[PDB]
């Protein structure tokens, strides 16, 4: 399930903002 | 009209962002309690304002770790706007200083948490309880946009729930006063509209964009475009494909497929007319866009509350010493501020 793959991924944490 | 409250609401920003406020307070005037959140250049703190004991959340950004991340302009951006702005959706700047080392800017305090951290755990949010956080940034954007501010961090990590169950804005790092085009790339890999990642000027357009993203991750319980590394998230979105939970309703995919469109002659929020073609789509026909802003609308959740400086809604950080230095760094740098 696409849950299932969130859930195992690694971006489930709070996500940083990116900058050039 | 509201037109006219906008027409109205810029005069008052105008007169604060021509004579910003500067050093309003001191950091001495404030007992530092815990760390609510952390970041590149800084951390976010409960303190207690001892003169009044109120409670506030006081960002603290070091000046050389800002010189360093090449964020000198976007910090003086982020207090120059905070403190003009005045919106039921956006957290107060009640004071802002600056000493040899940091920067500080003193907010009003959301004990209710992260949205983020509510939405991880309950999983996904029902679509009428999205709808409601939706129409907050709905008519926050509305707001902003007519002041030619973009915001450009949408994200569940910087919304805040408040005691009644509403939405609070924070975090105006990336927030840009601009008419017309910009091009910095920046943003949060997940909210990043196509014509960023593509390195196009770009509008604010890309809010609407990232409300799309907003809205879907809510209802669904993830983004609609994910992956291990941002490498992959970008050649997603460029595709673009977005596949919908079949537990989507049909009114909600239709919105999502105009928020989250590529083509800036079609995406909603950026056609001749502007947000209402978003707030008259019939995925908000029950919303009463009049009593949200009012806050009379019952909230789908209240955030449980123990006691004022409760922090139970929060995660533990680790806490680190402020540490002020002898000697004045980068006073040129920040002189504005
Ligand atoms: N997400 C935050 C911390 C944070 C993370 C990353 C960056 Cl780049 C910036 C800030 C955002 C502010 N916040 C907060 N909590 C409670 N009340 C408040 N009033 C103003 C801000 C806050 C605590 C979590
Ligand atoms: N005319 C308003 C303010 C108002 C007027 C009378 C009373 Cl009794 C209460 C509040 C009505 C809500 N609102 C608003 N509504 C719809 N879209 C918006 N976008 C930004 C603000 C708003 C802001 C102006």
């Amino acid at each position: 399930t696409t849950y299932a793959d969130f859930i195992a991924s690694g971006r489930t944490g709070r996500r940083n903002a990116i900058h050039d | 009209s509201v037109k006219e409250f906008l027409a109205k609401a810029k005069e008052d920003f105008l007169k604060k962002w021509e004579n910003p406020a500067q050093n309003t307070a001191h950091l001495d005037q404030f007992e530092r309690i815990k760390t609510l959140g952390t970041g590149s250049f800084g951390r976010v703190m409960l303190v207690k304002h001892m003169e009044t004991g109120n409670h506030y959340a006081m960002k603290i950004l070091d000046k050389q770790k800002v010189v360093k991340l090449k964020q000198i302009e976007h910090t003086l951006n982020e207090k120059r706007i905070l403190q003009a702005v005045n919106f039921p959706f956006l957290v107060k700047l009640e004071f802002s200083f600056k000493d040899n080392s940091n920067l500080y800017m003193v907010m009003e305090y959301v004990p209710g948490g992260e949205m983020f951290s509510h939405l991880r755990r309950i999983g996904r949010f029902s679509e009428p309880h999205a709808r409601f956080y939706a129409a907050q940034i709905v008519l926050t954007f509305e707001y902003l946009h007519s002041l030619d501010l973009i915001y450009r961090d949408l994200k569940p990590e910087n919304l805040l729930i408040d005691q009644q169950g509403y939405i609070q804005v924070t975090d105006f790092g990336f927030a840009k006063r601009v008419k017309g085009r910009t091009w910095t790339l920046c943003g949060t890999p997940e909210y990043l509209a196509p014509e960023i990642i593509l390195s196009k000027g770009y509008n604010k357009a890309v809010d609407w964009w990232a409300l799309g993203v907003l809205i879907y991750e809510m209802a669904a319980g993830y983004p609609p475009f994910f992956a291990d590394q941002p490498i992959q998230i970008y050649e997603k979105i460029v595709s673009g494909k977005v596949r919908f939970p079949s537990h989507f309703s049909s009114d909600l995919k239709d919105l999502l497929r105009n928020l989250l469109q590529v083509d800036l002659t079609k995406r909603f929020g950026n056609l001749k007319n502007g947000v209402n073609d978003i707030k008259n789509h019939k995925w908000f026909a029950t919303t009463d866009w009049i009593a949200i802003y009012q806050r009379k609308v019952e909230a789908p959740f209240i955030p449980k509350f123990k006691g004022p400086g409760d922090t139970s809604n929060f995660d533990d950080y680790e806490e680190e010493e402020i540490r002020v230095s002898i000697n004045e760094k980068c006073g040129k740098e920040f002189s504005e501020f």
